[PDB]
């Protein structure tokens, strides 16, 4: 970290940029808080994620694998809903 | 080796010019009569907040210095109202009644038109919404001076 | 199989009342008509039973039998 | 009917995804304390799964996936601000524009994080704007040992870079006056 | 080529027209909003 470079950037942007944050301007504002919650994968999600990670290295690009993994992390039903079973 | 020195000296030159501009703006903004130089325009017909009035003064200062700037006020602080006050001030005092263009999102087009009508009914507002035939019909005879003051388009 | 199952009143109507005695369901998000291919695991005895004590006609005679 | 066809239990929806479990716990606790929660996700299919899960849990909700008409967006906003029964309002972050005034709510839960932290900030500001009289809480759900940790890492890196670049400088009239 | 006095004279007319238009819009919007919040039935 070279604080001089950052100060140089600030000075460069100084004559043109005007910034106002709600915290310093509007005091009469309720506070905000941010929470980060970790979750574990289910057996179905774990199997699908591991399968995709294995298929990653062998035709699908890193973007395709990335999107599939995001869908898996969202919900495994986004690939195939659990079947409704009925007699033959 | 020479690439680093050339880049450093070029950046130093740019920084020097920017510092000169910043010093000129600081000198212009520090002129005495809280001590806001730009008064409220009589055509504003509204009450601005203290920070809004400071923003208006900054906008007029940037205009007089003939410099472009970014207004990065966070969401909801009233950038639209500050801009409307700037236009009213310039038009009344500076005589800058000329046709101004305000480019906004289509969703915000109605809201901006409403704000313009609420704060400064004096301004001739032109709205560019509609199909090609309607747009051409509204454009008909727009080259005449003093035909429209503010144009809104997406 | 001609099997009709009512799953619920549509979720869009859950705000009309405060006590309706209904189980709401969201609107289906696929197509109205779907074709799904599945693999069924059966045995010969299952076929024999199905054809010896039939219950697939959904007629009165099947229930009577 | 039960002997003729068998449907998967709606409980299995939550059992197959850890996120849905934690979201159920958090939502029930939030309703117990008496709050209103806005859930933001990037995928509309996820919004469908959330509709199923919320209806199975019985939570009254509204949905705006950007496909509703503008006047219907305004109507839904006014209804949410007026009707207290609607516990949640599932939304798509990229949608809604800037005309939405959901100050009735007081909690926002991001089902997944956007790569652009400005989008998440805009979603938060959809509820945290002026004219809101309650503390606003943000909950972010992340899956361990998955891509979501990388998404959070990049989002935080972008937030830190933005803090250094714009928040580092005073960029205000106070600096010129001082 | 117009002067400040001409601009003020025109501004009076445009202000009257804009205020009338704004009043019409506000009335229509308030009525529409009230009608959306309305819900009625038959006896
Ligand atoms: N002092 C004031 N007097 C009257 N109206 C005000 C005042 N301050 C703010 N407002 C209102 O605030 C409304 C919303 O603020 P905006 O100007 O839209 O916020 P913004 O900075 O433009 O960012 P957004 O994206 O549009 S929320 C305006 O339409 C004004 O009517």
């Amino acid at each position: 970290y070279n604080e001089g470079l950052v100060k140089r950037l600030h000075k460069v942007l100084r004559p043109f940029l005007l910034r106002r944050v709600k915290v310093d301007v509007e005091k009469q504002m309720p506070k905000k808080y941010e929470h980060v919650i970790r979750c574990r994968l289910s057996k179905r999600q774990r199997c699908l994620y591991d399968d995709f990670m294995a298929q990653t290295t062998t035709f699908m690009s890193v973007i395709n694998i990335l999107m599939q993994l995001r869908k898996v992390c969202n919900h495994p039903n986004l690939f195939d809903p659990r079947p409704v079973t009925s007699p033959f | 080796e020479k690439r680093k020195k050339a880049l450093d000296l070029h950046l130093d030159f740019i920084v020097g010019q920017t510092e000169k501009y910043s010093d000129l703006l600081s000198q212009s903004l520090n002129q005495p009569l809280t001590q806001v130089k730009t008064p409220i325009p009589l055509l504003l017909r509204g009450q601005l907040r203290e920070y809004q009035h400071i923003g208006l003064d900054w906008l007029v200062t940037m205009y007089e210095k003939k410099l472009n700037g970014i207004l990065a006020d966070e969401m909801g602080l009233g950038k639209t109202i500050q801009t409307i006050s700037l236009l009213a001030h310039l038009a009344c005092e500076k005589g800058n009644w000329g046709p101004h263009l305000i480019i906004v999102p289509t969703s915000v087009m109605l809201n901006w038109e409403m704000e313009l009508k609420r704060w400064c009914p004096s301004f001739k507002i032109l709205t560019y919404y509609g199909a090609q035939k309607e747009r051409k019909l509204k454009r008909q005879g727009w080259t005449k001076p003093n035909a429209f003051h503010v144009c809104i388009t997406s | 199989s001609g099997a009709v199952k009512r799953q619920g009143r549509c979720d869009t109507y859950a705000t009309e009342f405060d006590l309706e005695a209904e189980e709401y369901v969201p609107l289906p998000k696929g197509d109205v008509h779907k074709k799904k291919e599945i693999i069924q695991d059966v045995t010969l005895h299952d076929l024999d039973v199905a054809n010896a004590r039939p219950q697939g006609g959904q007629d009165i005679l099947s229930m009577m039998g | 009917c039960n002997m003729r066809t068998q449907f998967p239990d709606l409980r299995l929806i939550q059992y197959d995804c850890g996120k849905l479990q934690t979201l159920a716990v958090l939502l029930r606790q939030l309703k117990a304390e008496g709050h209103r929660v806005l859930i933001f996700t990037q995928m509309t299919r996820m919004l469908d799964v959330l509709e199923q899960f919320l209806t199975y849990h019985g939570h009254l909700y509204l949905r705006l996936d950007g496909s509703t008409r503008v006047e219907q967006r305004q109507a839904l906003m006014e209804r949410f601000n007026a009707d207290k029964r609607i516990f949640c309002f599932i939304l798509s972050t990229r949608s809604g524009g800037v005309g939405v005034n959901l100050t009735g709510a007081d909690t926002v839960v991001f089902y997944d994080s956007d790569w652009n932290p400005t989008m998440d900030a805009q979603a938060q500001d959809r509820c945290h704007r002026i004219g809101q009289t309650r503390d606003v809480h943000i909950y972010r759900l992340i899956s361990e040992r998955t891509v979501e940790e990388n998404i959070l890492k990049k989002a935080n890196q972008k937030r830190m870079l933005g803090d250094m670049a714009i928040e580092g400088g005073n960029f205000t009239t106070a600096y010129f006056k001082q | 080529p117009l002067t400040q006095e001409e601009l003020l004279r025109e501004a009076k007319i445009t202000e009257e027209l804009n205020l009338r238009s704004l009043e019409t819009y506000e009335r229509l919007e308030a009525d529409k909003k009230k009608q959306v919040h309305k819900k009625r039935k038959c006896p």
